[PDB]
């Protein structure tokens, strides 16, 4: 069933079904003998995990778990220059957040990682049913990544990501454009971009 | 030496070592091949004891090494299962005991009126996930009288041989032990018993008291390994334990303890030939022999 | 007697003449002294049990003669022949730079041991 | 300034051959911060 | 699921008793330095207290307390706050002078006419007559200490090296030396003022003792707190232990109805 | 790979993808020739499917050929039978790891938990074995003070722990090497690296005489000649 | 929070996301004491050892097998009490005056009867 | 008081206590013991209820204690296994509710 | 573990109940004993008895509560329900036996 959904040459005229299998887990045991068939079969894992969707990232999508091995080829090029480290940054989040909630006297690298990859997890945070247009998820990823929202206090995140988005729409709508149009990011659309968010910082 | 589901490569190794060895000249393999069919390595086991009854009703003694019963198992479990028996505990077969009692109780040490026959026999397995807890290996512990279990820490510690001795017993024990050797050695085990439950306190140096038994620990742990595949002959086992169990080898530096032991044999075979020959044939240990030995063990340490 | 005493190992507890640089001059004190608070100023000391000597150089603190003929003498830091000559040519640019920059107490302080030591 | 103060700037010159102990010069070394408080309310914590 | 959610928290439970495991074996080590400290100080301290007894010194009121920064020293913070409440009966308006983060959470709670001045940054460090100098200077400037004619000090008695009491002590103002009578039996002209030298210099020292017996009372603390974690640690570790055997066997069950499905075929 | 090895004589150099595949394939038409499923639903006639397919690739005198056996452990359990039985039948084990992957290192392999018994002293000379001794106890040691830098607090660490500690963040990304099928995965171009100069240069390394180079100068790059030339990269 | 309101959705959520800590330090509090915990952790275990508490409310029919009168309550009063006690605007009074009773008003009423 | 899969010897310590506390004169014993049949066994507690219904059926207050009925599982257990009948959830019989709840 | 003084309260009078609940294997009481037993506990006069001589209490207090009046007793035994006479009368006898 799965094979038949593949990119197709443009001797067979470009097509290409993409395809979404949705895959029940019973107490999340992946061992279990249909689990085990379709990982196989798929190239990529979309891992969900409850508790982080009680956490309140919803959708929760526990990155751990989530592998996409086709990777960048179909990620906007501007996208995958920001959000580069955005991984690493995560993946450190994750093994000083273990550290963290021992709570003993902590390195300064360590909370440096903890303040920066609390904002990240809440920046990331989605709200169901309400997608968001690529040009600006740029933005938003640019600020983090740029850590210019790793001082912006953890509960006024949410409040920030809106507010952001406004400033930009208002004031640079025409860089916006210019992310929507050209796809990558240019060193002054790069410094453009940096400039008007270092400016929305403190508002 | 019994070969079960060992690949013809890793036998072909085996055969290679023991020619290189030259011990080809009272060894035999039987071999059931990893290739070779579940019935062979059914059948594989009891054809090599047979071999055994030979010797052993000849009166004459023989060591059969059952490699591993593990994949006699897995055998008999693929025979089982394709005869239509249904499977037992853990998937395998419900008469594995039986089975492999069978085997285990074919090893013996005949009575006078049979002329003492010996047929020793040491069956290895192999824990997969290093579980005693599973069944095979718990059918086989029951049935066996002592078990040698070997642990992975140790083994990446580069200690080989890697036995982990608490978890090592022998049934059948000291009755089998040389006296000289005894005499040497219940120092030995205690206290090796105290370095092992100080060793989780020196994570550290405390009292005295705990990092004397570190220094004793350390340096008998170090003298305990031993480079595969180089075996040891007891009239030199004898005086290293000695030195570890009187403890003067707490001063040479633990890097140097490899260096001091070859050192401490070649000066014992030279000076003191006379004492290898002397343990070599009482095979118990003088008062005059340790005397010597202390004196000897003295002078060596000093140099 | 002497009873000496640092932060990091009490030196003394019998003494037989202790020598003293205090805010009354200089004291020598011999077994039974009649009971005094002094101040130790930053110094250079003697202790000496028996005709034996040994030569102190010291952060001062405080003396006190407890009624039972023992001198209690508690100091911050002492030794002398460890603190003597560089160290000295070091205090004698340190002080320059100290003359100008409490940085006046600072300054007085640092002159004293400076002094104190080139008495050494 | 205090006595004390004077004593304390002894020891520290006299922490000023040449060479001395690690207690000596940990005695003589702090890291610490003198924090203003009243009230909760802190003016800025300056190094002690 | 079950199977899964014993075995993950089960390895948590043994990475925090590893770690904590690790945390009062060295703390073990550190312990030594701290007690050792605090006999040699302690010694220092006694010297002086020979005077203010032969004195008869007899001592608002000032409270200054010891602690560190640092946390997962036992139940420091929390017991030094407690004798310190006892003695907050005794004037709810004094001023508390916290030398080390912790207490000063629970202090400035108990009451807020308490923390004025603080001291940030002892808690690391290890006792030190400079750090006491320092805080000497600023506490007479800053809290006029002189001026009160009680000063508290409190800390925790390191009673024996698996206990901690907390415990307080009076430091005699320059006012009390002036009219303590047999003070009288030393001598002073006034060529000094040995009131406004000794306190000062007490006030250090006793500051000093103070801190030493603080110090290995909280490393002491550390240690008993990272044993007693790795009791309950095993129990934990014990108790999903069983669970886990137990969730073995009945997959285990569940294989063997599989076969016997195959049976009945 | 047979007719290579055998009727044209070469030595070949055989690749199979992947494994688990092979016994998923065989567990399947186990259940549809009705046999008795054996543990985990696997084949009754697993192991002796794996071994036929396992024996008949072998160095013979006829030629050699050398597999390269991919396997999938399924939810990284490898106590699971079916990579347990191979587990066995492969002469040196690799593994690859998610966590090393993740921290960026690409190869994946995690060098603690790979296995190879041709690591044997005398076969690799008693300098490689001994130099790689010291790698492995450098790592290990380095992957025991992890837990101590990380809660317990970096500055405790003795001064021998922390040039060890140095060393092996350097090792850890001297590991890191570009791949140049990872011109495509990545964009830097890979580096084929000789035995000899491999072994060379870990040796320095483990004696600290690049302990003058950044960390991530050993970053992502080959050789020792590209670590050098890398520091002077970072220095500009 | 199309259906039941933003306002609503957004009570729940601080519900959820604080009980949820609660379980996620149960390891915690056991292996180290919970005094032992981080000063922003012990607000929220306090506020959720709260919310545990006051999710109860006395069933009607049941009113005989619990042995206490039965508590019906509005779902409009049910949100604003929650609200408010996310606020910490009744944390301030005894835990076993949320156990088994209904409504913030019924709360406030057995402050004073545990008072006495 | 109904005595299920329980040793003969046990039992006769129960009804000699019963006796001692004169208590048998107002009760009735039936025993199923371990010795005794599986199938016997398994309808043990069926016929004990029946006793029962007789003196509830006078319109009398009546109680039935059934000890083990944990022992009456295993034995429907072999009786279902000896039926060759496929083994329920736990391996213990599908109609194992039905069992206990009839 | 800080304990606040409401749940140490609790605490005490839980630890002293679960002495109360103690029963002696083959020995069975009267419901009406129960009654006055019940009453004591919930009424919290068992601080009155520190918990080690809980059990001692008990048995004492059921011999006194016969020998003072085995009235109430008696009426509980045909009444079967408390009226406030009986409810006095054992907060009177409970007051009484507890200071005994």
């Amino acid at each position: 069933l799965l094979e038949r959904a593949a990119k197709l040459s443009e001797k067979e005229g470009s097509g290409s079904l993409t395809a979404l299998p949705v895959i029940e887990t019973q107490g999340g045991d992946v061992s279990a003998y249909i689990p085990t068939n379709v990982i196989s079969i798929t190239d990529g894992q979309i891992f969900l995990e409850a508790e982080l969707f009680y956490k309140g990232i919803r959708p929760a999508i526990n990155v751990g778990l989530s592998v996409s091995r086709v990777g960048s080829a179909a990620q906007v090029k501007a996208l995958k220059q920001v959000a580069g480290s955005l991984k690493l940054f995560l993946a450190q989040y994750r093994e000083v957040a273990a550290f963290a909630q021992f709570g003993s006297d902590l390195d300064a690298s360590t909370k440096q990682t903890l303040v920066r990859g609390e904002r990240l997890t809440q920046l990331l945070k989605q709200n169901q049913y309400s997608p968001l247009a690529t040009e600006e998820q740029v933005p938003l990823i640019y600020a983090g990544v740029n850590g210019h929202l790793d001082g912006i206090e953890l509960s006024r995140i949410g409040e920030f990501e809106s507010s952001f988005l406004s400033y930009l729409k208002s004031n640079h709508n025409e860089l916006l454009t210019e992310i929507r149009e050209k796809g990558e990011l240019s060193k002054e659309l790069l410094a453009s971009l940096k400039s008007a968010t270092e400016s929305f910082v403190a508002t | 030496y019994v070969a079960v589901g060992q690949k013809r490569s890793t036998v072909a190794q085996l055969v290679q070592t023991l020619e290189q060895h030259d011990a080809m000249k009272y060894s035999i393999i039987v071999a059931a091949t990893a290739s070779e069919a579940a019935p062979l390595q059914y059948l594989a086991p009891f054809t090599a004891a047979s071999i055994g009854e030979w010797f052993r009703d000849n009166g004459k003694h023989a060591l059969i090494v059952y490699d591993d019963l593990s994949k006699q198992a897995v055998a008999y479990r693929q025979l089982s299962l394709l005869l239509r028996r249904p499977p037992g505990r853990e998937a395998y077969p419900g008469d594995v005991f039986y089975l492999h009692s069978r085997l285990l109780e074919r090893a013996a040490k005949l009575s006078e009126k049979e002329g003492s026959g010996s047929l020793t026999a040491l069956p290895v397995i192999e824990t997969q996930g290093g579980d005693v807890s599973a069944y095979i290996p718990t059918n086989v512990i029951s049935i066996t009288d002592g078990q040698i279990f070997l642990e992975a820490e140790l083994f990446y510690k580069g200690i080989r041989p890697a036995i982990n001795v608490g978890l090592s017993v022998s049934r059948v024990g000291s009755a089998a032990q040389v006296k000289a050797l005894k005499q040497v050695a219940g120092s030995l085990k205690l206290f090796l018993a105290q370095y092992r439950e100080v060793a989780a306190f020196a994570q550290s140096d405390l009292d005295a008291s705990t990092k004397q038994t570190l220094v004793r620990g350390e340096r008998l742990t170090q003298l305990l390994k031993q480079n595969q595949y180089s075996p040891l002959a007891t009239e030199e086992q004898v005086p290293l334990i000695y030195a570890g169990v009187n403890g003067h080898l707490d001063g040479i530096e633990l890097s140097r303890i490899g260096e001091f032991e070859s050192s401490f044999l070649s000066y014992l075979k030279s000076n003191h030939n006379e004492l290898l020959t002397e343990i070599r044939e009482k095979g118990e240990l003088s008062k005059e022999l340790l005397a010597s030995l202390k004196s000897a063990t003295e002078s060596f340490v000093a140099t | 007697k002497l009873q000496f005493a640092l932060p990091h190992e009490t030196l003394y507890s019998e003494v037989t003449q202790v020598n003293l640089p205090a805010k009354s001059g200089r004291i020598g004190v011999l077994a039974n002294h009649v009971p005094t608070v002094e101040q130790l100023l930053p110094g250079v000391v003697e202790v000496m049990e028996g005709s034996n000597s040994k030569k102190f150089f010291i952060s001062g603190g405080f003396a006190t003669v407890q009624p039972d003929s023992q001198l209690c003498v508690t100091a911050i830091e002492a030794p002398l022949e460890s603190f003597s000559e560089n160290i000295k040519n070091l205090l004698a640019e340190a002080k320059k730079n100290v003359s100008s920059s409490r940085e006046a107490a600072e300054a007085a302080i640092q002159v004293e041991v400076l002094e104190n030591l080139q008495s050494v | 300034i205090s006595y004390a103060a004077y004593l304390n700037v002894a020891a520290q010159a006299i922490r000023s051959t040449e060479l001395q102990t690690a207690s000596v010069l940990n005695r003589s070394q702090t890291d610490a911060f003198y924090t203003q408080y009243k009230n909760a309310s802190e003016p800025t914590p300056i190094t002690k | 699921a079950t199977l899964k959610e014993v075995e993950m928290r089960l390895k948590s439970i043994k990475n925090i008793e590893k770690i904590t495991k690790t945390m009062k074996i060295v703390a073990s080590t550190r312990l030594s330095k701290a007690e050792k400290a605090k006999i040699s100080a302690k010694k220092m301290d006694e010297a002086e207290q020979l005077f203010y007894k032969n004195a008869e010194t007899k001592n608002k009121e000032l409270i200054v307390a010891i602690t560190s920064d640092k946390g997962l020293c036992g139940s420091i913070h929390s017991q030094l706050a407690k004798a310190v409440r006892r003695h907050l009966n005794d004037q709810p308006n004094a001023d508390i002078v916290t030398i080390g983060d912790k207490i000063k959470m629970q202090l400035l709670r108990t009451h807020p006419n308490n923390i004025k001045l603080s001291i940030n940054g002892i808690g690391k460090d290890a006792p030190t007559f400079q750090e006491s100098a320092l805080i000497a200077d600023k506490l007479l400037s800053v809290m006029k200490a002189g001026t009160y004619p009680k000063i508290s000090i409190f800390y925790n008695d390191p009673v024996s090296s698996l206990s901690f009491e907390p415990s307080e002590k009076p430091i005699f103002n320059a006012k009390t030396i002036e009219q303590s009578p047999s003070f009288g039996k030393f001598e002073i002209d006034t060529d000094a003022n040995v009131p406004r030298d000794l306190f000062e210099y007490t006030l250090a020292n006793q500051m000093l003792t103070a801190m030493a017996q603080g110090y290995a009372a909280e490393i002491s603390a550390r240690r008993n707190a990272m044993d007693n974690a790795s009791k309950n640690a095993g129990d934990m570790i014990n108790r999903y232990s069983i669970l886990y055997n137990r969730t073995r066997q009945a997959v285990i069950t569940n294989e063997l109805v599989d076969i016997i499905t195959g049976a009945s075929s | 790979a047979e007719y290579f090895r055998d009727e044209e004589g070469q030595d070949v150099l055989l690749f199979i993808d992947n494994i688990f595949r092979f016994t998923q394939a065989g567990s399947e038409v186990s259940a549809l020739l009705g046999r008795i499923p054996s543990a985990v639903g696997y084949q009754p006639t697993l192991a002796t499917d794996m071994g036929l397919l396992q024996e008949r690739i072998t160095t013979t005198k006829k030629g050699s050929v050398t597999s390269v056996q991919a396997v999938y452990v399924p939810a990284d359990d490898l106590t699971d039978p079916a990579p347990a039985t191979t587990f066995a039948h492969l002469d040196a084990t690799t593994v690859l790891s998610r966590g090393i992957s993740e921290l960026g290192i690409y190869p994946a392999v995690d060098p603690l938990d790979s296995k190879s018994r041709l690591l044997d002293a005398a076969v690799v000379g008693q300098e490689h074995y001994d130099v790689a001794s010291k790698v492995q106890e450098t790592l290990q040691t380095y992957k025991s003070l992890q837990d101590i830098i990380a809660i317990l607090g970096m500055d405790e660490l003795s001064e021998q722990d922390k040039l060890t500690v140095e060393r092996a963040r350097k090792i850890q990304r001297f590991l890191s090497q570009p791949f140049a099928v990872a011109e495509v995965f990545t964009g830097i171009p890979g580096k084929l690296v000789r035995l000899k100069d491999t072994v060379a240069s870990f040796k320095a390394v483990l004696e600290g005489k690049y302990d003058n180079i950044p960390e991530h100068a050993f970053y992502m790059v080959g050789g020792i000649e590209d670590v050098v030339a890398k520091a002077e990269k970072l220095a500009a």
